[PDB]
């Protein structure tokens, strides 16, 4: 659900509709097309209708990309990662994560047994 | 003679030590378990578990006498009859080993 970027199409409410006449409604169907097959290719590009109303100053026809105005509070990134090493830490089973190192051995005969390789041997 | 005492709460037969309501055994029972359900919590108090379950145990005669056949006999009926439990010397010591969750054990 990371809408960012998602293609954005305001069309006045007449061309919206079945009454509509069918210049307008072979408008809405191209538009349709666009959306569903517009890519970042090589011939990617756009000739939009543009007419900025006298009235309100501002353009009816606009092809926007949807932008957001905010960052997700936490970091979802590092929190899974202490959740695992609590996991690995209650079976003591770091050897999974950080790996076999030069100093901690599997064999209980050894004077260096790892902590997960003594668990075994109660 | 004992001229003093060494009254530690006597409240009504419940040790009233700790001054936190919570951590009695009344509801330290319960708190305990709530604890024990974190992970550092848990695995600190597991490990020393671990240790003490790891430990294998064999009676010895005292320092001196070790050489008397009245000790050595004794020794070996004790380790005998040590195994001849219901219960493993093991499995007492992880009954006993609730010891870490509460601080006691009868």
């Amino acid at each position: 659900r990371d809408l960012v970027g998602m293609p954005k199409i305001g069309l006045p409410p007449d061309y919206l509709g079945e009454d509509a006449e069918p210049e307008k409604k072979a408008f809405v169907k191209y538009c349709q097309e666009v959306v569903n097959d517009l890519i970042a290719n090589d011939r990617a590009g756009l000739i939009w209708p543009r007419f900025i109303d006298p009235e309100t100053k501002e353009d009816i026809f606009e092809f926007s990309l949807v932008s957001r105005q905010g960052a997700k509070a936490y970091d979802t990134g590092s929190i899974i990662d202490r959740y695992s090493k609590q996991i690995m830490m209650a079976f003591m089973s770091d050897v999974l994560a950080m790996g076999q190192s030069k100093y901690g051995s599997f064999s209980l005969a050894d004077s260096k047994t790892s902590l997960l390789a003594m668990s075994v041997d109660i | 003679g004992e001229v003093g005492s060494l009254g530690l709460k006597v409240r009504s037969g419940r040790i009233y030590e700790e001054p936190r309501q919570a951590l009695r055994f009344p509801e330290s029972i319960k708190t305990f378990q709530l604890m024990m359900r974190d992970p550092s919590v848990a695995a600190s108090v597991n490990i020393i578990k671990m240790f003490v379950r790891k430990v294998n145990w064999r009676f010895v005669p005292p320092k001196g006498k070790e050489k008397d056949a009245k000790m050595i006999e004794r020794a070996n009926f004790f380790n005998s009859l040590m195994n001849d439990m219901e219960h493993d010397w093991a499995d007492f010591i992880n009954s006993v080993m609730s010891f870490c969750t509460y601080g006691f054990c009868v």
